[PDB]
């Protein structure tokens, strides 16, 4: 080699070792992206055309990526989400009108092709309107949905420390909607993990660290052939 | 009324239709049927550019068949010396999901763009020795996906706006606004005369722009899924156009039909890269099933089938002088093909 | 005696193949960036480690007692099968790194794995060799007098490793049941991690006494046809080594 | 792009002292800069090199083992410390950035130096040490190179250099036929592997000064006597 | 309404405007492009393996 080349040999090797620092950060950090609709509650989990969120449970880092100005087609740029640990799906499930369009907001993010092997942090963001909905008379899930005879009645339940017995076995329906979907398709490559939760929450950030932590345990046990 | 006004096109369009089968006389393949075989091609993967961290996007050669630029996800740009295996510049970017990257035919500018609406423009050589934003572009409602520089002020983006926009750099404003696609615009192609430009959407359609006045010439379509990436001709009559459908399709300006369909039976992958080669009869396509394959443009065949790539392509280029074949795969990696 | 050596035999010897299967498989298929990571590095290092041992075991079999080779086929044979017991730790300290706790997985930390599976070794022998050197050889056998002061050196940090692999299994199979609550899940479990784990090495302290007339002819059909097992559970079953052999496959065929 | 020096002064023979430069412009990571002495009245005389991040140091054959050069990133500052001097230095030490990439522009800007008055390699020659010109008219400084300068990647890593009286010298033609920025197109320059030329057109003002030529194959790294150019 | 009367007429006049547009025969465009791929299949270092000498990635 020549005198310029070996000091352009040199340059590069600076920006190998660059970009291994990057890498250490790149692999200790885990992208999410933050999926849902208008009115379902990314402003209070939260609290151009992309907005990063950066925020840190215990010692391990996250990365969420909610969507701004991109029209109303998730194809074409939803394939750039492939290495991301999970999907955050927030869902109001106070409206009692648009859940059937959840549903199939849900069904289309679940049976896409190229996320078949990332699972879906469901929260169904907000259980107050809920219940200060099903309290009342008002909206009641039986009129939108003609499927509530059976109830859906907890067969296995964790209330909190006082509820309704209405508000406990309307909102597991919302749940089970969610969940036969989920479990119709994937073969065990990836499964959600439905969480109850309102608008404000501190406890919201750690139902994030324990299902990334389940999905990445679930993600190493199959490299063993032991799942 | 409306609907009355509307169903002119029907009309419009079966008369369209109509001249153009009678502009059709003869298909290629009968026409270059006696011309001579192109030989067995074997293309060997002479270098290999590992140092992306992400899955690379977008790929682009500079006007001198030595420097190449990558863009992936973990928002660096990264500048190559094909020849040496060396790299040149690693420019962190702002945002961390850029799908598009563009090299101007000066060596001055390098230009990406991603999710971030943003077409962010660079100083490749400046005072301060340090590369540097020129200024971002914004003005776009969508993610970019193709950026193709016209000169060292103009450039001329495609975004998921259903629109392609033209660029004043000093200006900072979009000097023309292309309007009439009906979906997630998603690759463009400029012409050797710098006058032209084709782009393709999701509508299964390919439009040719003039850029100096804006306006659409004509519109191309015979796809049936969307158009992932698009070249023209070396010479500047024609551009092939790649789909998610498994067919390449290659179409005349001057006649604006379907000359021919490049698909083989045992293919059901998608096409995420097109280029040629400098003679017109090599059709490079990149494809789905982790595999680069090369088709005889002249007689609608097989010709190449060169591979090595874990992961999907998606980015792939012929240098200007013809020299080599670049191929950028999710993998993280870039392979020189020759 | 007699068939205690016959199991012993062609135990030891399809497992030497076995392992150059293994080891050939897993050089070949080093360019699909599937097989390039630390899982494939500790499974790599133990496969040699234990071939080589084997190979050591078979072809210094027949040796003569005294004869100075001998003496140091055994010196020798105490690193190579120390060093195979230490990379069953790195299995395990693997093992514990991703599945008990989950994060920082990713993190580089070949230096410290190297250091331990090859070299660790080194610190038990130089210091068993700044010693002894008389109970290397044999009255019988040309091993390291398994009546001495000093097969605590193989029966001393070995017996821990064990240990420890023990805890770490049950720690892994305790997952396995939850995130399976199939018991025939937890089975493959144990049957998966039995030859990198060294879990069938446990059944050794158990034959030094007690009946060891039904229980020491079973330490020799699971614990010499090591070979087999780890060939046959992380290089012909394993998902991502069947993947990877497709595409290179496909790769050949196509180029 | 700014780089200002200080150290310069008087000394006695023997004095260990030391030099820095303030590079407070532009980025002082990505740029491997040097050191090139020059006489009161004489040519100038390469001293060192440091690369970035610190990795390769390079040295002349008389300042070999006796300038250690240092390097401060963050703080902007590059150093050149001097153990016990000879009368041998007694030259300016400027200061030059210098790149290297694809397409680079090796020792693009100067600063203004600092005197210190103290009390085998590929010899280049410049011949007519003194040429006469006139405003409008064109000349042709030569300069040759004992050794062939086309290595084998295909450049020929000549450069040209230029300085005007009383100020630092100037990049003018790099690699034998790339004009630097900012200097004008009637500036141009070729030759073969031995011969060199460089014709400047249409001659101007404020072009009378000392014209030089210099090696970037090889290390050594040499110069010529200087070609001045006067009216 | 007003906006999709304009966005129908903005289409009907591009559908026009391409329309009236002359074209020319699909056999001399083949011809052509033959004639382009056969006098340059010359100078491309892909149809014809150059020798190692002028090629720079061997
Ligand atoms: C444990 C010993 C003896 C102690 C040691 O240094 C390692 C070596 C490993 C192989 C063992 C050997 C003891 C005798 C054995 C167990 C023979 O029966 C066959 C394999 C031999």
């Amino acid at each position: 080699l020549s005198a310029e080349d070996k000091a352009a040999v040199e340059r590069s090797k600076m920006i190998e070792k660059q970009l291994q620092k990057d890498k250490q950060v790149y692999r200790a950090t885990h992208r999410l992206l933050l999926l849902g609709a208008d009115n379902s509650g990314k402003s209070t989990i939260v609290k151009s055309g992309i907005f990063e969120t950066k925020f840190q449970v215990d010692k391990v880092n996250f990365h969420m990526f909610d969507v701004g100005a991109q029209r109303d087609e998730r194809r074409k740029w939803i394939q750039c989400f492939n290495d991301v640990t999970a999907i955050i799906f927030v869902v109001d499930s106070s409206d009692y009108n648009r859940l059937q369009e959840a549903l199939n907001d849900f069904k289309s993010i679940w049976n896409n092709r190229w996320l078949r092997t990332i699972s879906v942090i469901l929260f169904l963001n907000k259980q107050d309107l809920l219940a200060e909905k099903v309290l009342a008379g008002k909206s009641k899930i039986e009129d939108y949905f003609p499927e509530f005879a059976r109830y859906t009645t907890p067969e296995d339940a964790t209330p909190e420390p006082g509820e309704d017995p209405r508000v406990t076995r309307a909102k597991y329906f919302i749940r089970d909607e969610f969940l036969r979907i989920s479990t119709a398709s994937g073969d065990g490559r990836h499964y959600c993990y439905p969480h109850f939760t309102c608008s404000v929450d501190t406890e919201n950030a750690r139902r994030i660290f324990n299902d990334c932590r389940d999905i990445i345990q679930r993600m190493h046990l199959r490299q063993y052939e032991l799942l | 009324e409306l609907d009355q006004l509307r169903q002119e096109a029907e009309q419009l369009k079966n008369q369209i239709r109509d001249a153009r089968k009678a502009c059709a006389d003869a298909t290629l393949s009968q026409i270059t049927n006696n011309i001579d075989p192109v030989g067995r091609i074997q293309m060997r993967t002479r270098r290999t550019l590992r140092g992306h961290l992400a899955k690379i996007y977008a790929m682009h050669w500079g006007t001198d068949s030595r420097l190449l630029v990558s863009a992936s996800q973990d928002g660096k740009l990264i500048i190559w010396d094909s020849y040496t295996t060396n790299k040149v510049h690693a420019i962190p970017l702002r945002s961390s999901w850029v799908m598009t990257c563009a090299y101007a035919p000066s060596g001055n500018y390098v230009a990406c763009g991603g999710l971030d609406n943003i077409c962010s423009i660079y100083n490749l050589k400046t005072r301060e020795g340090n590369v540097r934003v020129s200024r971002e572009l914004a003005g776009h409602t969508g993610y970019l996906s193709c950026c193709r520089f016209l000169d060292d002020n103009q450039i001329v983006t495609s975004s998921g706006d259903t629109t392609c926009a033209l660029w004043d750099i000093e200006t900072g404003q979009q000097t023309t606004t292309f309007t009439g696609h009906t979906g997630d615009v998603m690759s463009l192609s400029l012409a050797p005369d710098t006058r032209l430009f084709v782009s393709g959407a999701c509508d299964a359609s390919a439009k040719l722009w003039d850029v100096r006045e804006g306006m659409c010439r004509q519109t191309f379509t015979g796809h049936e899924s969307d158009i992932n990436a698009i070249c023209f001709f070396p010479n500047g009559n024609a551009f092939a156009t790649g789909s998610d459908d498994a067919t390449c399709r290659l179409f005349d300006l001057r006649a604006d039909q379907e000359l021919m369909t490049y698909s083989h039976d045992n293919i059901i992958c998608g096409i995420t890269s097109v280029s040629f080669s400098k003679s017109g009869r090599l059709l490079l396509a990149g494809y789905d099933d982790f595999n680069c394959n090369v088709w005889d443009a002249l007689k609608a065949d097989r010709a190449g089938v060169l591979a090595g790539h874990d992961n999907r392509v998606s980015c792939l280029g012929v240098t200007d002088d013809g020299m080599a074949v670049a191929t950028g795969s999710w993998d993280s990696f870039l392979k020189i093909w020759n | 005696q007699v068939a205690l050596s016959s199991i012993s035999y062609v135990g030891c010897s399809l497992s030497v193949l076995c392992l150059v299967a293994t080891l050939v498989t897993f050089a070949v298929l080093s360019s699909v960036s599937t097989i390039r990571n630390q899982r494939y590095h500790i499974h790599a290092n133990l496969s040699f480690a234990v071939l080589v041992a084997q190979v050591l075991l078979l072809i210094s079999f027949r040796l003569e007692p005294g004869t100075t080779p001998c003496q140091v086929m055994a010196v020798l044979l105490h690193y190579f099968f120390l060093s195979a017991f230490a990379w069953m730790l790195v299995e395990g300290l693997h093992l514990y790194s991703m599945v008990i706790k989950v994060f920082g997985s990713e993190d580089s930390k070949h230096r410290y794995y190297y250091g331990m599976g090859w070299g660790f070794p080194l610190l038990i022998c130089i210091i068993s060799l700044s010693f002894a050197m008389d109970s290397y050889g044999t009255s019988n056998n040309c091993w390291l007098s398994l009546a001495s002061g000093a097969i605590w050196a193989f029966v001393a940090p070995a017996l821990f490793v064990i240990v420890v692999n023990i805890g770490i299994l049950i720690a892994v199979t305790r997952v396995i049941s939850q995130i399976s609550a199939a018991f025939k899940l937890t089975a493959k479990a144990v049957a998966v991690l039995l030859p990198i784990l060294g879990t069938s090495w446990v059944f050794g302290v158990l034959a030094v006494n007690g009946c060891a007339v039904v229980f020491q002819y079973m330490f020799a059909t699971l614990n010499s046809l090591q070979g087999l097992f780890i060939f046959l559970f992380h290089c012909l079953l394993n998902s991502e080594v069947r993947a990877a052999f497709k595409h290179k496959t496909k790769v050949w065929s196509l180029t | 792009v700014q780089l200002v020096e200080s150290g310069g002064g008087l000394v006695q023979p023997g004095g260990s002292r030391k030099l820095s430069c303030s590079a407070s412009g532009f980025a002082f990571s990505s740029f491997g800069m040097h050191w090139v002495r020059q006489a009161p009245e004489k040519g100038l005389e390469w001293v060192a090199y440091i690369s970035s991040g610190s990795g390769t140091i390079y040295y002349a054959d008389t300042v070999k083992g006796r300038f250690t050069i240092s390097r401060d990133d963050p703080k902007n500052t590059l150093f050149l410390q001097m153990t016990s001097l000879r009368s041998e230095d007694t030259a300016m030490y400027y200061c030059v950035r210098s790149i290297y990439y694809y397409g680079s522009s090796p020792f693009d800007f100067w600063g203004q130096g600092t005197t210190l008055t103290v009390s085998s390699d590929i010899v280049m020659t410049q011949a007519t040490s003194s040429v006469p010109v006139t405003p409008g008219e064109s000349v042709s400084i030569s300069c040759r190179s004992s050794k062939s300068l086309l290595h084998s990647n295909g450049n020929t890593y000549l450069y040209w250099f230029l300085q005007r009286p009383g100020q630092s010298p100037q990049l003018l033609i790099y690699r034998m036929s790339n004009l630097a920025s900012g200097v004008p197109d009637r500036f141009s320059g070729s030759g073969s592997g031995t011969a060199f030329t460089l014709t400047i057109s249409r001659l101007e003002a404020e072009d009378v000064g000392v014209y030089y030529c210099m090696q970037h194959l090889e290390y050594p790294l040499t110069f010529g006597a200087g070609t001045k150019l006067e009216l | 309404n007003t906006a999709s009367i304009a966005q129908a007429r903005k289409l009907v006049e591009q559908l026009k405007m391409e329309a009236n547009i002359d074209r020319i025969k699909v056999s001399k465009a083949a011809a052509d492009l033959m004639a382009y791929c056969e006098a340059h299949a010359k100078e491309d270092p892909l149809l014809t393996p150059v020798p190692a000498s002028e090629n720079p990635f061997r």
